């Protein structure tokens, strides 16, 4: 399926603290991090895909 | 007539010649080694008798066993990243391209 | 050759220095070091 | 002087360590090994490009974000460089940044450097005209095509 | 040190090996017990018994468990894999190599690859590498063949070459002859299905180990075995090796192979030159890179030598002889011919370089003098494309 | 940093120009022989010697004051006095300073002591 | 013998510079957060309360190590 | 022809053009493309020292599984990895540890891919297999080892190995931090009594007295030991810094040392050292330089 | 690293800095079983019955 | 999208907002009372890659610009769903080409009309 | 506990060389 | 407060105090730690390696022509990690019969190395003749130039070591620098067996020669098995060789030394049965071993045992 | 002998019993697990040779 | 050529071209040989590591 | 060694506190060029120097 | 022109010799000098052309 | 030569378009940022201000 609803591989990270705001702020941090690492990886796969689309053998 | 001014004149002549012959011998090693010269640290050689008195391998430190005393300067200088400089561990020294 | 020359030269300077010492101090004796008591 | 070289036998003494080895501080001279690389280095320095051997030490400088942060810290929020909209209720994220000139002002020569009275308003009206031109363009399907030659552009 | 008798256990506990709750000095022991690693009981039971002999002999031979191994093998031979495994589970001591040979050999016909691989993987590094053997590996490779798995052929081969750990430290490494055989059915497969890369890798390894002439060495070896049986002297000479039926027959077929190479190549040139225009005849086919063969045997061997000579052609013509036990030279001539042709074609880099397709010639470019696009560039034009135009440089 | 016997013999047969071996023996009474290519700066005088300018030094010791880049090897009977003199050569900052342990005793087979200090401690 | 008298040239050029920080530049210390202390309660045998500055306290520390102490708006 | 030209451009270190060529070939001629092209670009990026493109091209070459990678290809990409992995950064990032070693952690992943592609790992230069084996021995471990790798014994033995080689500095149990850093003073108030909210051990190079405040190189010119007072201290710090000059001597030094031929120069600022010097008696001509 | 107010004057990073991540990451080894690559198939017969 | 984005953000060492033309000379302001006039820069000198002698903008006290390769981010524009102007080399091979129905009948530059013409 | 082992004999290491020469 | 100390990880009153991080501060990581990156420790298990060959690898290089032809005879000899139980007399008879029929030096010699190994495993004493019958003439006799295949040397040497024999001393001496120079190429196992046999027959001088040679050739000292070194150092009663063995005892490592003391103390101890031939009593050597051990290991401070008899003096 | 061997305990006394001061450092969460990755001088020698 | 002696190869090749004994693929063969790739091996393995 | 270099850098940092960001113009090409005196009628004469 | 080709070949050969020498020498690689590569060239190396006669 | 149009901005940099025309300048910029791939048809986000 398109857009949000679908994927190849789904990761769920369950973070657990002793104090609420601890885990909340933690979630913000880890989230920002995976936003940047995520952008990096997915970008690379994108340039690969675009090359593949431009032409190639079978 | 002025040989006695230069390093190959007089008392040091004997040194020069020594070096010279070593070089020949050394070159042969490099010819046999595939023109990749052996270790300057002489870690390649099989026998302890092999390594020259000249090589940097010979361990000259204040103490052999007590590591605090194996420093070069007054305190123990560290490499980049606070990695030990003075006596390198086997895996710290890398020969790579 | 030069080894011989320099040998004699050495003992020459040793001689002169030693005489300097005995002359200025006045005696052939010297102190020990404060660490040479023990 | 003692500190620099104490028992040091040769300048490369510590180059058993790969990280001290490729440090370009003293110069690049020890990382040039074969003739080929030296010709190459010569070539690329003459072409005004960067020297490939200098890339032995990876230098990430300070990111732009960090620079701007230090600036606006040294200035205690740097109110000189803020847009006036920043001082009004609920500024949007565009009003939150500094005073940099964008690309929209580039074709308007009426206002010279100091715009006179009403000039700036006029310009703003031109700018809006162009935003509407863009809207009409996307609308009826005539917009820049990345491929287009000058006749098709015309 | 404590040892547990599994025969003699009593309520009285003479040896004092049990963990006592209240005795003097028990405390640090009890702590020690609660601190134990997850496999402690099992691991210590496994290592205290079952260890490599001082000789370099496997623990593999034990009297009490022998009939079991006999049963496993006898079961695997009649082709009951599951039964054999259900009994494999019950084995307390390391089973002998013969067990694994039987299990994988049973694994071959039904094409089950995964199970063969997991067997061999059970014998590696777990059990002291009882399962690193020529025969076992051989069965694994034949399995990969049945199941047409390329990557797994390469995996098996990679295992058989082995690593410094298994080679030097363990001293478990496959026999020379076996390495030859495995690599050879792998090469058979790869060259038949036209995989150039892995063929080139395996072939390069054959070259490196001096295994090109090997099948000859084995044939000669058997004749020399019977000659020692009779009591006569034996030696290894070039005349003894070129006396073999294999070498003689290959030498006999050489001119035919060369003629086939010539024909095939000529026709490939033709095809390329016709596809070049999108279909008459292009100039591309008028004069090709291959020289005409002189009318002689020596002219043939020389021709093969200079055009195809990065590979060893004689050995490839030898290998291409047998297919599935059938002898191709003595039954189907043209099939053998096309096969040796194909294999020499695939294994040589020279032929690959000269069989290529003509490609159009790319235009260099400069960016525009009046900028519109960064994507729109001024293309250089060859003198051929524009006649006229002023005199220009390169 | 220690200099071993081999190094010393090799430095007798094939000497380096700017490598200076240096004699630390204190008493002229007990020095009956000469170390090849050596030069005499007695331990007791070192502290003053190194404070000299090259001209003043040449004047007093009759040989050139070694540069701070040059190898300086120190020599004595036991190696003790050569070590104290060594610290002295180090404090004024000299880059290569080496000490032969049991040097003149190993060289000439003499059994002597720079100072009398005995292994045994006096019971407290 | 001696044919000549000469002036002793030397190349003293230092052109390469290697400094290596001693190990004690990177050694650890104890750093702390520092706020103005608004008040203190100490209790061991007898509870004693100091009050420096009276304000709504945004933060409070508790420390049990020997004497119980509460550092208020620390 | 084209793969040769690509290889040429690459050896030059010119990527823009080489990749332009591959682009052309991709667009029109694609069905003819061999692996040696991707080998060209790989080797090329390794020259120019762009390791992210070196990565990009391996990942792409894994996705399209054709043409098949060659043991040479994996040789190139792996080499590139070790190269990246062994480069230093500049000094701002060099404070805590050498970062780029993380790129070696990439390896046991790449290796796994080699198995899936059918590139035999045993075709690698012996050189590179040593390098990569060392990389493995750095980061790879199995389930087995991982269950047991936290045994207290093993941890403490590591501590001990560090003890015999005299590096205790970074270890947790084995270091004792002493020095505290004091607060900064405000001109906004002396009156305010600051106190500690939190405490953390951090390296001293964050805050340490600026280079122009402190005496010159302290490592070389001053011998300093941080030590504890033996007496009972009623107030103040129980740790003091014992510092002495390297060249420090007793005020009585002249007397604790044997007398020298210099002694009669006592308290003289500009001596004639030529006069009491032996060179004048030693030399026949004796030119005095002064 | 360049920030001399770090824990002393009250600046405590809300996001853990890239360098530090790189180091913590560089220190511990990566488990080999976490790669999850299966190209063969499931072993029906042998796998569950393997050595005790 | 800044004006002269490269000449300023990518090409200038400070991102334009650090003023490199400044004298380190002693100032009479109350807050500048800590400032000591600097010695002139070391003449033939080899710096660390992250610094400079602080002479000019071309040579800052702290070097911000990385020495590595710079590549602007990969466009988020769809390469697939966009349809460019037909090239020549596309119109030669048009008979073998596979498009979307949107590619043949595309409003601007329909390829079907070309294929038939 | 010292000395551990018998110290080396009185041997003169200098003489043989200079004699050869 | 109590006799049970607060475990500082669980206790909030520790954790959240002023000397640690309270929960309202921002909970990030304080400083990075690279421990394993800065200084790395090499792997030495306290348990010995499980899969090592443990024996002497005889290096079978045979051409894959004769290796097919000689298979019916070879099959009775040892292959890799396999030790067939065939009677030694039969194998020697086979070689004696067939070997002159084959023309290669390499093949015959490799074959012979295998025969020697097979006989060394069953400890049959009548093998040495094969050395004097074929090989002695072209290798050890009267300065014959020929240089033996390494496999052969190693094999014969292992035979002399397994079956206690004097002949070893002639072979060993030929393998130094000036001779064939096969000494650097020996397995650690080889040196172990060598030292063990030599120590059994009781030659102090053989022991000194071999240890000298091992130290020079840079063999792996600490990984030379303890049993053999203890037996070898046990046989030494002579004053000079004794001095040499103190000075050589310093060439080992801390751990190795502790388990030398332990091995020694077990071998004349409870583990006296572990040996085929019991040890011979050497009191001075065993003592000096335990003494070296006590010296090199770290010292523990036991004030009551040291100062037990001490008394203050007002002197 | 070795100067980084430094007392981790305070002198034995009743302060240990009558105070809440803990007897060890609390575990450091971001300290990696000490594990063995590395080679000997002997092994490096072997590889080079 | 392949072994890296081009010098000894030059007279031979000149004389071959003289007699018109050389044909199409033969020149390819020779020019390809001029890359010394039997030397390529000795360099690759020993020197270049 | 005396660290005057480091103090110089830090003092530069101190001076930065005061400065503005420069005005680069509404049309930046034009401004830069005018500043250099290139465009038409933008040429400025050298400041007149009193002869010595 | 032809003579120029020959001369060029000769100088090339001399320099190639130097290059092999410098690339394969470790002790000279020890002192880090670019100068080593430029301190001898077709001008300086032997054979010298103006010395040919003698 | 690349400076043919220079006369239109004398001494100021060369342009290939009329820089006195606002609309045409902005259009030039549009086309540039299109060709560079900073500007173009992209799958929409929720935040892009659909209205
Ligand atoms: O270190 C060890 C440990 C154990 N063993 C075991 O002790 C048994 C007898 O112990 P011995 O070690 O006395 O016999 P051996 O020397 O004749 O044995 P080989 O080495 O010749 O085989 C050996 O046969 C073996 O079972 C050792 O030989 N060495
Ligand atoms: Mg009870």
């Amino acid at each position: 399926e398109d857009g949000i609803r679908g994927s190849e591989v789904t990761y769920k990270i369950v973070l657990e603290g002793f104090w609420d705001h601890h885990v909340m702020k933690l979630a913000e941090d880890v989230c920002m991090f995976l936003k940047d690492v995520g952008r990096q990886i997915v970008e690379e796969k994108l340039v690969a895909v675009r090359r593949l689309l431009q032409g190639g053998a079978v | 007539c002025g040989v006695n001014a230069y390093e190959f004149g007089g008392k040091y002549a004997r040194t020069y010649a020594y070096a010279f012959e070593k070089a020949k011998k050394e070159l042969e090693a490099t010819a046999a080694s595939g023109f990749m010269a052996p270790s300057l640290s002489h870690e390649d050689t099989e026998r302890l008798s092999d390594q020259p008195t000249t090589s940097p391998s010979v361990d000259r430190f204040a103490s052999t066993t007590h590591p605090e005393q194996r420093k070069a300067q007054f305190v123990p200088r560290v490499g980049p990243g606070s990695t030990p400089l003075e006596d390198p561990a086997a895996d710290q020294k890398s020969e790579w391209s | 050759w030069e080894l011989s020359r320099d040998e004699q030269l050495f003992w020459e300077r040793v001689e002169l220095i030693r005489k300097g010492q005995v002359a200025s101090i006045g005696s052939s004796h010297k102190r020990g070091y404060a660490d040479e008591a023990a | 002087l003692f500190q620099q070289n104490a028992y040091r036998k040769t300048p490369t003494d510590e180059h058993w360590n790969p990280y001290i080895r490729r440090s370009t501080e003293n110069g690049v001279g020890h990382l040039l090994q074969n003739k080929f690389d030296i010709m190459r280095r010569e070539d690329r320095l003459s072409k005004g490009e960067q020297d490939l051997t200098e890339r032995n030490t990876i230098h990430y400088g300070v990111p732009i974000q960090q620079i701007v942060d230090e600036f606006v810290f040294r200035h205690r929020n740097a109110r000189g460089e803020r847009p006036l909209d920043y001082f009004k209720p609920f500024p949007n994220f565009r009003a939150l940044r500094l005073n940099r000139m964008y690309r929209d002002v580039e074709g308007f020569s009426l206002m010279k450097q100091r715009p006179e009275f009403l000039e700036w308003e006029l310009f703003t009206r031109y700018r809006q005209h162009h935003q509407q031109r863009r809207r009409l363009a996307l609308l009826h399907g005539l917009e820049p095509v990345a491929n287009e030659t000058a006749q098709e552009r015309d | 040190p404590a040892v547990v008798d599994h025969d003699n256990i009593t309520v009285e506990d003479p040896n004092r090996v049990g963990l006592n709750a209240a005795t003097l000095d028990c405390r640090g022991r009890i702590y020690r017990w609660l601190r134990r690693g997850p496999f402690f009981q099992v691991d210590n039971y496994f290592r205290r018994s079952v260890k490599l002999n001082r000789d370099g002999t496997l623990p593999t031979d034990f009297v009490h468990e022998a009939p079991l191994m006999r049963k496993i093998i006898r079961l695997a031979h009649r082709g009951h894999l599951k039964a054999a495994c259900e009994e494999y589970r019950r084995v307390t001591t390391v089973p002998p190599v013969e067990v694994y040979r039987a299990l994988t050999a049973c694994c071959v016909p039904g094409a089950k690859l995964a199970d063969a691989v997991s067997i061999f993987e059970d014998g590696d590094s777990k059990l002291f590498y009882v399962s690193r053997d020529g025969e076992v590996l051989h069965n694994l490779m034949r399995c990969a063949i049945a199941a047409r798995h390329r990557a797994r052929i390469m995996w098996v081969y990679n295992v058989m070459r082995g690593r410094f750990y298994e080679n030097v430290v363990v001293r478990a490494e496959v026999d020379l002859i076996w390495r030859y055989r495995i690599a050879m059915i792998a090469l058979e497969y790869l060259l038949d299905h036209e995989c150039a890369e892995e063929a080139a890798a395996i072939y390069s390894y054959l070259v490196e180990e001096e295994l090109l002439r090997c099948d000859v060495h084995v044939r000669v070896g058997l004749h020399m075995r019977e000659a020692i049986a009779a009591g006569k002297p034996i030696t290894l000479n070039n005349d003894v090796m070129n006396a073999t039926s294999l070498v003689r027959d290959a030498t006999a077929v050489a001119p035919e192979v060369a003629r086939e190479l010539q024909r095939r190549h000529a026709q490939t040139l033709q095809n390329n030159a016709v596809e070049a225009v999108g279909a008459g005849s292009a100039p591309w086919s008028i004069l090709g890179p291959l020289t005409a063969i002189g009318p002689t045997a020596e002219d043939t061997m020389v021709w093969l030598q200079q055009h195809y000579g990065d590979v060893d052609v004689m050995s490839i013509m030898r290998w291409a002889r047998f297919r599935k036990g059938k002898d191709l030279m003595a039954k189907d001539r043209p099939q053998y011919l096309a096969r040796a042709a194909a294999w020499i074609e695939l294994l040589s880099k020279r032929n690959r370089e000269m069989e290529e397709v003509p490609l159009t010639y790319m235009r260099k470019s400069k960016p525009l003098v009046l900028d519109t696009n960064s994507n729109v560039r001024v293309a250089w034009q060859t003198p051929l494309m524009r006649s006229g135009g002023p005199p220009r440089l390169l | 940093h220690q200099v071993y016997l081999k190094d010393m013999l090799h430095l007798m047969r094939y000497p380096e120009p700017y490598t200076h071996i240096i004699d630390c023996r204190t008493s002229t009474q007990k020095m009956h022989r000469w170390v090849p290519h050596s030069l005499w700066l007695p331990r007791d005088e070192v502290e003053y010697a190194l404070q000299l300018s090259a001209d003043e030094f040449l004047d007093m010791y009759g040989f050139r004051k070694p540069d701070k880049s040059d190898d300086v090897i120190l020599l004595s009977h036991n190696g003790i006095y050569s070590e104290q003199a060594g610290w002295e050569w180090k404090k004024q900052f000299f880059q290569h300073v080496y000490n032969y342990r049991g040097g003149t005793n190993e060289l000439f087979g003499e059994s002597y002591s720079d100072m009398n200090v005995s292994d045994v401690l006096s019971p407290w | 013998m001696f044919l000549i008298h000469f002036v002793h040239y030397k190349t003293i050029l230092q052109k390469y510079t290697f400094k290596f920080k001693h190990i004690f530049l990177s050694i650890d210390k104890y750093n702390s957060l520092f706020f103005n202390i608004s008040g203190i309660l100490i209790w061991l045998n007898i509870i004693h309360i100091n009050i420096i500055l009276i304000k709504y306290s945004f933060f409070i520390l508790i420390n049990n190590f020997e004497y119980l102490i509460i550092l208020i708006s620390t | 022809t084209y793969e040769l030209v690509m290889l040429a451009l690459s050896l030059q270190g010119n990527m823009v053009e080489a990749e332009s060529i591959l682009s052309f070939l991709r667009s029109h001629h694609s069905e003819h493309i061999t692996v040696e092209s991707f080998n060209a670009l790989l080797l090329g990026h390794r020259e120019a020292r762009q390791f992210d493109c070196c990565d990009a091209i391996w990942q792409e070459l894994v996705d399209r599984r054709w043409p098949r990678a060659s043991p040479l290809t994996a040789e190139l990409y792996l080499r590139s990895i070790m190269d990246h992995a062994n480069t230093p950064t500049s000094e701002p990032l060099q404070s805590f540890a050498n970062i780029n070693v993380v790129e070696k952690k990439k390896v046991p992943l790449v290796l796994a891919q080699m198995d899936e592609l059918g590139v035999p790992r045993t075709h690698l230069s012996r050189v590179l297999m040593d390098e990569v084996e060392d990389s493995l021995r750095k980061f790879q471990t199995y389930r087995s080892r991982f269950y047991e790798w936290g045994r207290a014994v093993k941890q403490f033995d590591f501590i001990e190995f560090r003890r015999r080689n005299g590096w205790l500095y970074d270890l947790h149990l084995m270091k004792c931090t002493t020095k505290q850093v004091g607060p900064l003073r405000d001109f906004n108030d002396p009156d305010a009594v600051q106190g500690a909210v939190a405490t953390a051990e951090i390296p001293a190079f964050f805050n340490e007295r600026p280079a122009w405040e402190r005496p010159p190189l302290e490592e070389t010119l001053y011998v300093t030991t941080n030590k504890e007072r033996y007496d009972d201290v009623r107030g103040g710090d129980i740790y003091y810094d014992d510092t002495r000059g390297l060249h420090d001597r007793s005020p009585t030094w002249m007397n604790e040392v044997p007398e020298t031929r210099y002694d009669r120069l006592y308290g003289v600022n500009h001596p004639d050292i030529a006069k009491i010097g032996i060179r004048r008696h030693l030399n026949v001509e004796y030119v005095n330089r002064k | 690293s360049h920030r001399r107010d770090y824990i002393r004057m009250g600046y405590i990073p809300r996001y853990t800095p890239w360098e530090w991540i790189a180091i913590q990451e560089a220190d511990q080894p990566l488990i080999a079983e976490q790669i999850r690559q299966d190209n063969i198939g499931t072993s029906y017969f042998f796998s569950l019955n393997r050595y005790w | 999208q800044l004006q002269a984005q490269d000449r300023i953000i990518c090409g200038t060492h400070g991102a334009g907002i650090v003023a490199h033309q400044t004298a380190v000379n002693s100032s009479d302001n109350p807050m500048l009372s800590s400032v000591t006039t600097a010695a002139p820069a070391a003449d033939l000198s080899r710096t660390k890659p992250h610094e400079g002698t602080g002479t000019s903008e071309r040579d800052p006290y702290i070097r911000t610009l990385h020495n590595q390769r710079s590549a602007a981010p990969e466009s988020s524009v769809s390469q697939s769903h966009t349809v460019n102007a037909p090239t020549v080399d596309e119109c030669e091979m048009l008979a073998e080409r596979w498009g979307t129905m949107n590619y043949w009948h595309n409003d601007t530059f329909p390829r079907l009309v070309v294929f038939l013409k | 506990y010292t000395p551990i082992w018998k110290s080396d004999p009185a041997v003169d290491n200098v003489a043989p060389l200079r004699d050869e020469d | 407060v109590g006799y049970t100390p607060v475990n500082p990880d669980t206790s909030p009153m520790v954790a959240y105090s002023q000397y640690h991080w309270h929960y309202n501060l921002p909970q990030g990581m304080e400083r990075p730690h690279s421990v394993n990156r800065t200084f790395a420790a090499p792997f030495q298990s306290n348990h010995s390696l499980v899969n090592k060959y443990r024996g002497v690898w005889i290096e079978f290089d045979m051409h894959p022509a004769f290796s097919v032809a000689l298979e019916p005879q070879l099959r009775k000899l040892p292959r890799g990690r396999t030790l067939p139980k065939t009677p030694a007399e039969e194998v020697i008879a086979d070689y004696t019969a067939l070997a002159p029929l084959v023309d290669d030096e390499k093949t015959r010699d490799l074959w012979l190395a295998k025969v020697f190994q097979h006989c060394a495993f069953q400890r049959c004493g009548g093998a040495m003749e094969l050395w004097e019958r074929y090989c002695h003439q072209r290798f050890t006799a009267e300065g014959a130039t020929a240089k033996p295949p390494l496999s052969l040397v190693k094999s014969v040497l292992f035979y002399c070591n397994k079956t206690d024999n004097s002949g070893w001393r002639a072979l060993f001496d030929r393998c130094l620098k000036d001779g064939w120079n096969y000494t650097p190429l020996f397995d650690t196992a080889q040196w172990s067996f060598m030292l063990k046999s030599i120590g059994r027959m009781g030659d102090e001088d053989g022991v000194r020669a071999v240890l000298e040679e091992m130290l020079d050739v840079q063999a792996d000292l600490d990984r030379v098995e303890a049993r053999s070194v203890v037996i070898a150092l046990n046989a030494v009663t002579n004053a000079d060789v004794y001095e040499f063995v103190k000075k050589y005892l310093f060439n080992f490592g801390e751990r190795k030394v502790k388990f030398l003391r332990t091995t020694y103390s077990d071998l004349r101890g409870h583990g006296a049965g572990k040996l085929r031939i019991p040890l011979k009593e050497n009191d001075n050597m065993y003592y000096h071993v335990c003494w070296h051990s006590s010296i090199r290991s770290p010292r523990q401070f036991s004030p009551r045992q040291l100062y037990f008899d001490y008394t203050p003096s007002t002197l | 002998m070795l100067s980084q061997n430094v007392a981790k305990t305070t002198v034995p006394s009743y302060y240990m019993i009558r105070t809440n001061l803990p007897h060890r450092k609390p575990q450091n969460q971001w300290e990696g697990v000490y594990y063995y990755s590395g080679i000997t001088k002997r092994q490096r020698h072997l590889i080079l040779l | 050529a392949q072994h890296g002696l081009y010098q000894q190869a030059t007279p031979i090749v000149d004389e071959l071209h003289h007699q018109k004994a050389l044909h199409a693929g033969h020149y390819a063969l020779l020019i390809n040989a001029l890359a010394c790739p039997r030397l390529g091996q000795r360099i690759l393995h020993c020197d270049a590591q | 060694t005396h660290g005057l270099r480091e103090k110089e850098k830090h003092d530069f940092t101190i001076l930065q506190r005061t400065v503005r960001i420069p005005f680069q113009g509404y049309d930046m090409d034009r401004f830069l060029a005018q500043q250099k005196g290139t465009p038409y009628g933008a040429q400025q004469l050298p400041p007149n120097v009193v002869p010595s | 022109t032809a003579l120029w080709d020959a001369t060029r070949k000769i100088r090339s050969a001399k320099e190639a010799a130097l290059h092999r020498s410098l690339s394969h020498n470790t002790r000279m690689r020890a002192s880090a000098d670019l100068k080593h590569w430029y301190e001898e060239d077709a001008n300086t190396l032997r054979p010298l052309a103006f010395e040919a006669l003698k | 030569p690349r400076n043919l149009n220079h006369a239109l901005n004398y001494g100021i940099a060369n342009y290939a378009y009329n820089r006195g025309n606002y609309v045409e300048t902005q259009d030039s910029i549009w086309e540039e940022q299109t060709a560079s791939g900073q500007e173009g048809w992209s799958p929409a986000t929720h935040a892009d201000g659909l209205r």
